[PDB]
């Protein structure tokens, strides 16, 4: 009458799909570990050049030789862009890593890490100059609301 | 009964959706593993076609080989000057690529120029007319120059004191003309590798020809345009050659801006390279009033503002000075904790910026 | 000063790159620049402009209450 | 040495800039330690 027309159906189809899902997840695990063993890193960091359709990329190596890749590799096309830093296979030159851009060692040396400590009170007589520098520099960093409410370009 | 049946049926639906997601993951893994089997091909420019099958390729920064096309590629389009991929086992030609973009050039095109319109530049009306007549109209309406038969002027040179609107002029032309824009800081062309800068200029002009209509705006030209350290002169030679290579048909125009046109090499001054010149002078009294009204426009001010008095005091200012005038007036209002701006703020600001101009030991400028 | 004395044009080019990395074509916001010099007469009329270095802050000889405060 | 990626502080993946030859993304040997290496540092690198 009711609930008896589906007993054999609900109790077997889901089990079969679950078995297939388990096996397919296992296959994914093997494919992923095959990728992992094929992801040992001597990478040849290289710059990206314009992409092509026939989605596929052109690479300029740190060794100043250019390659074309029939397929970009393990990175996605939407992520990459010209003048990017990618780690590629040391021999097959396929792209398998996307890197943070590095400017120069000197440029990073210019960055302040120690954060010096001289207080504004330690400066004498310069109060007008102190106020000018503060209002010019710190205020745009702090609020941006007092300037935008006026419509002015902050100095 | 329907609640248990719905539980199992919804679980089946969720499990099938999860299986679809897991299938997409498996296809990702299998497809990228299949991609892992692939091997990169060597890029290289091509040269003389010795026969219908033997060609001379030249790998980018590499040796010169004699190689053959694979089996099936066209042979006619394989002309001297076509980027092609090489199989890095036999070096045979395969997959002739269109041409290099040289991501330096990509950055030199896909750069934000701003929303600047012509109604934001003030006091330059005649100069805007000239620039739009030399760079916009020959591109927008080439059939005029076709029927008239006049060879359009190749490029314009913008020169003047620092802070009068040359860069602004270029910005406006870029932001308004729906085309492909090439903006260049000339010192960016300079590179320490041997002969790289000449290649950069050649590739820039080749990208210009490939992506018409385009405008090339190299700014601070004197950096690579000074009177005849070695590489800069060798690169100016290549710039001269690429400039003179302009056939009448390309929809390609060029702007160069500089603050010291005297230092510019007189080679550029010759007609046929940069014929039309424009002097962007310090704004006149009326021009200063226009510039001030444009910049101070969006400022939330109260009461009457005597722009004419400020113009009376603002003798010899540039446009940047008036922009400062507005900024300093706003800064004074902010210091006074006033949510608004009035005349005294402008008065104090113009006096302050005049005091600053005292520092700016502005040399007398003489044109080209 | 641009025209100096000239094999120093490399310094000129670097300075021009700085010049246009302060105000030219693409604007640069949220990056504040501080500069210090003792010979403002030497400097360009270009990098001493108003769009690049909006504020010119003079540091005078310390006045006598300034000297007392410094001590 | 350059740009210590340190994507997880577990697989640091330091970049190197071997002069006149190349630049590589590489990892430490079993001897040296993360606290030993810094950015720059003029490291030494195996040949293969
Ligand atoms: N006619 C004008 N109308 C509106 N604003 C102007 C005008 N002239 C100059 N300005 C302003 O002054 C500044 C000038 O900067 P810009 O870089 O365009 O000047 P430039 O003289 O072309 O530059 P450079 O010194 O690099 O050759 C900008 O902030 C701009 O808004
Ligand atoms: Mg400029």
């Amino acid at each position: 009458r009711l609930l008896d027309s589906e007993i054999k159906i609900m109790k077997s189809e889901v089990l079969r799909v679950t078995h297939e899902l388990q096996a397919m997840k296992d296959k994914i695990k093997e494919n992923s570990e095959k990728i992992k063993v094929n992801k040992t890193l001597p990478y040849l960091v290289s710059n990206v050049i314009e992409l092509l359709d026939v989605k596929c990329a052109v690479i300029k190596t740190s060794t100043r030789q250019t390659y074309f890749l029939p397929v970009i590799g393990l990175v996605d096309a939407e992520k990459l862009k010209p003048g990017d830093l990618v780690g590629v296979n040391k021999d097959s030159y396929l792209i398998l890593e996307t890197l943070p851009t590095e400017y120069d060692s000197r440029v990073k040396a210019m960055e302040v890490d120690e954060r010096p400590t001289e207080q504004y009170s330690d400066i004498g007589g310069l109060d007008k100059q102190i106020q000018e520098l503060v209002e010019a520099i710190v205020l745009p960093m702090n609020h941006k609301e007092k300037f935008e409410n006026l419509g002015i370009q902050p100095p | 009964k329907l609640l248990e049946h719905k539980e199992i049926d919804g679980r089946l639906k969720e499990l099938r959706e999860q299986l679809k997601e897991l299938t997409k993951q498996y296809e990702k893994s299998e497809n990228d593993l299949k991609a892992l089997q692939s091997v990169g091909q060597i890029v290289g420019e091509v040269l003389k076609q010795l026969t219908e099958e033997k060609f001379i390729v030249k790998a980018t920064n590499g040796p010169r080989y004699v190689v053959g096309c694979r089996r099936q590629l066209d042979k006619s389009k394989l002309k001297p000057g076509t980027r092609v991929a090489l199989d890095m086992t036999t070096l045979t030609i395969m997959r002739y690529l269109p041409r290099e973009v040289d991501p330096l050039v990509y950055n030199m095109s896909h750069e934000d120029p701003g929303n600047v319109s012509y109604s934001e530049i003030g006091g330059l009306s005649e100069q805007i007319r000239e620039l739009r007549e030399v760079i916009e109209l020959p591109l927008t309406n080439p059939e005029l120059f076709q029927r008239v038969g006049i060879i359009p002027p190749k490029g314009c040179l913008l020169y003047g004191p620092p802070g009068t609107g040359k860069t602004l002029l270029a910005r406006a032309v870029a932001s308004q003309l729906d085309c492909n824009f090439l903006k260049v800081v000339s010192s960016s062309i300079v590179d320490k590798y041997i002969g790289e800068s000449a290649r950069l200029i050649r590739e820039m002009f080749n990208y210009a020809r490939d992506h018409q209509p385009c405008i090339i705006f190299m700014d601070e030209i004197d950096a690579i345009g000074g009177r005849r350290d070695r590489e800069i002169q060798r690169t100016l030679m290549e710039l001269l050659n690429q400039m003179d290579g302009f056939d009448t048909l390309h929809r390609v125009k060029m702007i160069m801006a500089t603050n010291r046109p005297d230092t510019l090499d007189p080679a550029l001054l010759r007609p046929g390279r940069l014929d039309r010149k424009i002097h962007i002078d310090l704004p006149n009294e009326q021009a200063r009033l226009d510039i001030l009204k444009i910049h101070a426009g969006p400022i939330t001010k109260h009461g009457e503002i005597d722009y004419e008095a400020i113009v009376k005091l603002s003798d010899g200012f540039n446009g940047a000075d008036l922009r400062n005038v507005c900024t300093e007036a706003g800064m004074f209002a902010i210091r006074a904790d006033h949510d608004f701006v009035v005349q005294e703020d402008f008065m104090k600001a113009v006096r302050k910026v005049a005091d600053s101009k005292k520092l700016e030991s502005k040399l007398d400028y003489k044109p080209v | 000063k641009r025209f100096d004395s000239a094999g120093d044009r490399e310094v000129q080019r670097t300075m021009l790159e700085l010049l246009n990395q302060l105000d030219g074509f693409q604007p640069n916001t949220q990056v504040k620049v501080i500069a210090a010099t003792n010979r403002v007469d030497i400097l360009d009329p270009a990098l001493l402009r108003s769009g690049r270095l909006d504020r010119k802050i003079e540091f005078p000889m310390p006045n006598e209450e300034a000297r007392a405060r410094i001590m | 040495c350059t740009k210590i990626i340190n994507a997880d502080s577990e697989d640091p993946k330091y970049i190197i800039n071997v002069k006149q030859f190349a630049k590589f993304v590489v990892d430490l040997s079993d001897q040296v330690a993360p606290t030993d290496i810094e950015e720059g540092m003029r490291v030494g690198v195996d040949r293969n």
